[PDB]
RNA sequence: UGUGGACCCGCCCCUUGGGGUGUGUCCAAAGGGCUUUGCCCGCUUCCGGAUGGGCCCGCGUCCCAUCAGCUAGUUGGUGGGGUAAUGGCCCACCAAGGCGACGACGGGUAGCCGGUCUGAGAGGAUGGCCGGCCACAGGGGCACUGAGACACGGGCCCCACUCCUACGGGAGGCAGCAGUUAGGAAUCUUCCGCAAUGGGCGCAAGCCUGACGGAGCGACGCCGCUUGGAGGAAGAAGCCCUUCGGGGUGUAAACUCCUGAACCCGGGACGAAACCCCCGACGAGGGGACUGACGGUACCGGGGUAAUAGCGCCGGCCAACUCCGUGCCAGCAGCCGCGGUAAUACGGAGGGCGCGAGCGUUACCCGGAUUCACUGGGCGUAAAGGGCGUGUAGGCGGCCUGGGGCGUCCCAUGUGAAAGA
RNA sequence: UUUUUU
């Protein structure tokens, strides 16, 4: 199954993860279909979580599934704000 | 698109199957001269339609068997066997440098 | 040469031969010592160069050389292939490691110690 | 030592016993059948034809055929029958195939 | 036979130019009479004319020199310093409009042969073409 | 760690004065006073016509050693100016010009290069509002470089800043002497800086 | 039960086995859970998407011609078997074909790429780490189960090895993480943790995870940083040279003053918000609660001591010179060369130059090398015109017109993953 | 006969 999942990019003690359309069975930094996004947990920079919902908005009607840390973080993106 | 090419049939002695020399031009990739490689392949003519010395068009196809991937399109130019005569003579040097 | 030509048979690369068969292009190369003698140099030249034959661990026996003003290295005594000729004696085309199992460096040296050997003293 | 993946290894046999009984039954009632087609008797051969289609089909609803594996043994079988039905031809049954 | 007309003809000239001949002949030929009208509009040459000798079509190239120098050698400096045929027989030399060279820093052509004619190297990179590159000039 | 020894015999070997002894070198003490020539045995010696190699070698030292820096770090700040756009030359010393610890000397904050980079290295230089110990930090444009009010009570500093009383600073920067601020206004040019380097001499240094 | 799908045959439209239609035949299923009248986790057939993959094709892909001829399922055909699916993939029978100098066959070597190093470039070299594909799991063969394997930690068999053995017979398989041993010049801890990310199972709670996140060791690489700063004699001692006047180490030290690496004391993280609970319909939305390895580490505030320097070189290329010692000796040496009584080349000292927590060395790669020359070389005498001819293949092609538009040139577009640059 | 052509 098709999956929205982290993939950590950062470095030590630096981690910077690249919200990732990928199947599950690839490794988590491994190949992905397509780069949906950035999150810096630390919160470093003004702009650390970028999502182009429309996109994310796309993978989900194909049958894409997020974790439940990705998840939690479109909604902060507001994917899944219906009004 | 499935890949197209125009060659001439050397060969009538199989069985539905008809031998195809499809010349290539190309520039030499460091010392730039125009060189001109050619390559055999193994056509299907399920009707048996075309002879020795026929320019014809060949595509690739579903697999006939080992070797034949291609089909004869349609005739392109009939009945120039000089093409065929070029390739005989130098298939024929073969015999020499030997021994 | 012509373009055809070159088409045709295309240049050569010059393939260049080691000049140190010390195998597994190693860096060094260890060895038990089989003679340890001491020979003539060629023409220019005259001393008493001391030498070694050694049994390799790449299952080479060649020649090394011993470097410094003396050394305690014995028939049976082991060593480290340094790798490097010795200019005026032919056939010499490795040096030996001073510093190294059985290969003492050498005493008193105080102005090249990273060569031959030597530690650091001290200046009361 | 001593993983319980061994479990999925006793599975294993049982599963391999059940897809090597229903081929077993295939393979014997086709070969029940066309004898039939090709010794005339219509209505006989067609009412094994029958079953033999309808243990292929129950095949395919396990893990045994799945996949269009079932179609061709289900189109090889009715093709021979109607062509060996082909000498006297009278398809008695019909039941099996088309008109 | 003569195998290669233009380096034959850039050679005639390159002969000619080094004795300081007045005029010197080439074999006429349409494709030599485009290369010829290049130099003579970029101000290699004085000109060119057609004439026939002994029957046969040629075409006059009036060259062009410097000025009669100073001591020794007084020869004058060539407006032709070099001219070298590139894309001969037997190794074709083709290049897109963004791999034609800028000769001599500018102060020299290139030839190029293209699809929409003859061109300096200048004239070929404003109309965005690239070809067949004929020869250097400085 | 940078160099660190004896110095003034460095102002020496350069055969120029070299001011990274702060004061007294200005004083007829530099040594520079009354001895010119190299240190050594050999120094009062008729030196040898140096090689083409030679002058390039020395240029680069008479720089290197004004600023206090490693050839490491000095190397790779001349394989960035090669690359960014400009000339070679004179954008190296403007990187030159932007390390914190030259910043804090050139501010006339500490005497000398060394004493310059003490100063930041313990933290007594501010920039920004920041704390910054760093020497090698490369200052931007516009950056404020102050003194902590920690420090500004130390007698060192209060002694520079006393003497700095009607001094002027360069035409890129500017400094509140009270307040102890002070601000890098711009990259200074070639001709913002009188270093007497030929710095095409240390660029074909670099060729080979 | 027949929504529908499968199969033979016919018809229609497409055009290789795509879609539709008709008759006939064949094919469906499973329950569990509660807040038990309704909803959640599931089940069956079919169509479509998404993702992953199989097979096929053009092209590119190291050396040796002292490998020149190779080939029997080998080349094709018809029919069949097998597969998800084409195919000599296998089988029967028929035809005698298929491949090669444009490098067949054989031999050697080697995972390949993105990239990396180098280089002005063309190019040469390389494929560690990371990312993509492939291949293998002691050696060889084989299938089973499944959507998927011919399966590293699944099965059967042969073989080599190790262990148990009641001699009949069994048990194994670190190229998983550490760790041992061997080989070797050489390569780490039998560490912490489920807190983060990701994966497996489950309604969930949760369970598993040597993937992973972290720590440890190693100057192995990169980078940042300290061993003080300022004042200080026309200039101590000692050592070194000396024209015996003096010169050198050198503001360097002593010593005056300021700062305060270490270290002590206190505070002390970001990485963490969901899953869940509650409201709202188990949706949107809102609200609330638990949750650390690193680690009391990072960081901030206070206190505060002058507190590691090394290595190479100094005859030329190449930057840095004198004295003494040794006398073709002892030795230096990348190349040219030094030493056989004044050696700036040996060995030490003083001094100097170069780098500096590194400095040298050896090996290896590219460079200089235009020394395999496409860019960019040559063959009268320096290395190099074949003893001469004929002529096959191939390479090359005078002038004019016209068609084509393969090479060639231009525009649009798709592709050129990510990282790198 | 050997090194050194100063
Ligand atoms: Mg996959
Ligand atoms: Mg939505
Ligand atoms: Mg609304
Ligand atoms: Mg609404
Ligand atoms: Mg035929
Ligand atoms: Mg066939
Ligand atoms: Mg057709
Ligand atoms: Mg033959
Ligand atoms: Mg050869
Ligand atoms: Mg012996
Ligand atoms: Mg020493
Ligand atoms: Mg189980
Ligand atoms: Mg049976
Ligand atoms: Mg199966
Ligand atoms: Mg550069
Ligand atoms: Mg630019
Ligand atoms: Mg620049
Ligand atoms: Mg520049
Ligand atoms: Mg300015
Ligand atoms: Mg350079
Ligand atoms: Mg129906
Ligand atoms: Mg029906
Ligand atoms: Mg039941
Ligand atoms: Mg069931
Ligand atoms: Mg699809
Ligand atoms: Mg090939
Ligand atoms: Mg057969
Ligand atoms: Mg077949
Ligand atoms: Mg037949
Ligand atoms: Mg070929
Ligand atoms: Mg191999
Ligand atoms: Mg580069
Ligand atoms: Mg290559
Ligand atoms: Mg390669
Ligand atoms: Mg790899
Ligand atoms: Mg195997
Ligand atoms: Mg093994
Ligand atoms: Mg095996
Ligand atoms: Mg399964
Ligand atoms: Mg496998
Ligand atoms: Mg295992
Ligand atoms: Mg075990
Ligand atoms: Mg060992
Ligand atoms: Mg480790
Ligand atoms: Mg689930
Ligand atoms: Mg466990
Ligand atoms: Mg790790
Ligand atoms: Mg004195
Ligand atoms: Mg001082
Ligand atoms: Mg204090
Ligand atoms: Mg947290
Ligand atoms: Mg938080
Ligand atoms: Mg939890
Ligand atoms: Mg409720
Ligand atoms: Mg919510
Ligand atoms: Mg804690
Ligand atoms: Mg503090
Ligand atoms: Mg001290
Ligand atoms: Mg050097
Ligand atoms: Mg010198
Ligand atoms: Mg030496
Ligand atoms: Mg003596
Ligand atoms: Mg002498
Ligand atoms: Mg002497
Ligand atoms: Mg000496
Ligand atoms: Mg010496
Ligand atoms: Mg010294
Ligand atoms: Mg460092
Ligand atoms: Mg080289
Ligand atoms: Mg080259
Ligand atoms: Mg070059
Ligand atoms: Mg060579
Ligand atoms: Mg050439
Ligand atoms: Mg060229
Ligand atoms: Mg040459
Ligand atoms: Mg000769
Ligand atoms: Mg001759
Ligand atoms: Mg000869
Ligand atoms: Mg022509
Ligand atoms: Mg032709
Ligand atoms: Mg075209
Ligand atoms: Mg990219
Ligand atoms: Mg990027
Ligand atoms: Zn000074």
């Amino acid at each position: 199954m098709v999956k929205i999942r982290l993939a950590r990019f950062g470095s030590k003690h630096n981690p910077h993860y690249r919200i990732v359309v990928t199947d599950a069975r690839r490794k988590r930094d491994g190949k992905y279909i397509e780069k949906i996004g950035y999150y810096d947990p630390r919160k470093t920079t003004p702009d650390w979580l970028k999502v182009d919902v429309e996109r994310a908005r796309y993978w989900l009607s194909v049958g894409a599934q997020p974790t439940d840390t990705a998840r939690r973080l479109l909604r902060q993106a507001g994917v899944f704000r219906q009004e | 698109p499935k890949k197209v090419l125009t060659g001439v049939v050397v060969s009538d002695k199989m069985q539905k199957t008809v031998t195809v020399l499809v010349e290539r031009q190309f520039p030499h990739p460091l010392y730039g001269k125009v060189i001109k490689r050619s390559k055999k392949y193994l056509a299907h003519d399920p009707e048996e339609k075309y002879k020795l010395g026929d320019v014809v068009e060949i595509i690739e196809s579903r697999p006939i068997s080992k070797r034949k991937r291609f089909r004869v399109l349609r005739l392109v130019e009939s009945g120039r066997m000089d093409l065929v005569e070029k390739y005989l003579i130098r298939r024929q040097n073969y015999e020499s440098l030997s021994k | 040469p012509t373009i055809n030509q070159l088409v045709r048979k295309g240049r050569e690369k010059v393939r260049k031969k080691s000049k140190v068969p010390a195998l597994k292009g190693a860096p060094f190369r260890r060895g038990v010592c089989t003679v340890v003698r001491t020979v003539t140099p060629k023409k220019p030249n005259s001393a008493l160069r001391k030498v070694a034959k050694v049994r390799l661990t790449s299952g080479y026996e060649v020649t090394a050389y011993i470097p410094g003003e003396g050394h305690n290295l014995q028939e049976h005594s082991v060593v480290l292939i340094r790798g490097g000729r010795v200019k005026d004696l032919p056939g010499v085309r490795y040096h030996i490691v001073r510093g190294v199992y059985d290969a003492a460096g050498v005493k008193d040296r105080k102005k090249s110690r990273s060569k031959y050997g030597t530690k650091k003293p001290k200046e009361a | 030592r001593n993983l319980s993946a061994l479990k999925r290894h006793r599975q294993s046999l049982k599963r391999r016993l059940r897809n090597k009984a229903k081929k077993s039954a295939i393979k014997t009632l086709s070969k029940k059948a066309i004898q039939l087609a090709q010794e005339g008797k219509a209505e006989e051969a067609l009412k094994i034809m029958r079953k033999a289609e309808s243990l292929i089909d129950k095949a395919a609803k396990g893990s045994t055929l799945h996949k269009n594996a079932a179609a061709r043994r289900k189109s090889r079988l009715m093709r021979k029958v109607r062509q060996l039905l082909e000498a006297a031809g009278a398809p008695l049954i019909g039941g099996g195939l088309s008109a | 036979m003569l195998t290669d007309p233009i380096a034959d003809m850039l050679t005639r000239i390159r002969n000619a130019t080094r004795v300081y001949k007045e005029s010197t002949d080439v074999p006429a030929s349409r494709f030599k009479e485009e290369i010829l009208r290049i130099l003579a509009r970029e101000g290699f040459i004085k000109g060119y004319e057609r004439v026939d000798v002994d029957g046969k079509p040629y075409l006059r190239v009036y060259l062009k020199y410097g000025p009669r120098r100073q001591g020794p050698d007084p020869r004058p400096e060539q407006v032709i310093h070099h001219i070298r045929r590139i894309s001969k027989p037997g190794r074709r030399v083709y290049v897109g409009v963004k791999e034609i060279p800028r000769v001599r820093r500018g102060l020299g052509i290139a030839i190029l042969s293209t699809s929409k004619g003859v061109l300096t190297d200048r004239e070929a990179r404003k109309l965005g073409v690239g070809g067949e590159l004929i020869c250097e000039v400085w | 760690g940078r160099y660190i020894g004896p110095v003034c015999r460095l102002c020496r070997r350069e055969g120029v004065k070299l001011y990274l002894k702060g004061e007294r070198c200005y004083s007829p003490k530099c040594a520079m006073e009354r001895r010119p020539y190299p240190p050594g045995q050999h120094g009062q010696k008729r030196a040898r016509r140096p090689s083409d190699y030679a002058v390039r070698l020395r240029e680069k030292q008479k720089l290197r050693r004004i600023y206090g820096i490693s050839e490491r770090q000095f190397r790779n700040l001349f394989e960035e100016a090669s690359k960014k756009k400009g000339v070679t030359g004179s954008v190296f010393l403007g990187l030159l010009e932007s390390r914190l610890d030259n910043v804090v000397y050139r501010l006339g904050f500490a005497v000398s290069r060394r004493q310059a980079r003490q100063l930041v290295r313990h933290g007594h230089i501010t920039v920004n509002g920041r704390r910054v110990d760093l020497p090698s930090y490369r200052v931007r444009p516009g950056d404020e470089i102050a003194v902590a009010e920690k420090s500004r009570n130390l007698e060192l500093i209060r002694q520079n800043l006393e003497a700095m009383k009607g001094r002027k600073v360069g035409p890129w920067l500017s400094l509140d002497v009270e307040g102890m601020k002070g601000k890098f206004l711009r990259l200074p040019d070639r001709e913002d800086l009188a270093l007497p380097v030929n710095e095409q001499l240390v660029i074909e240094f670099y060729s080979r």
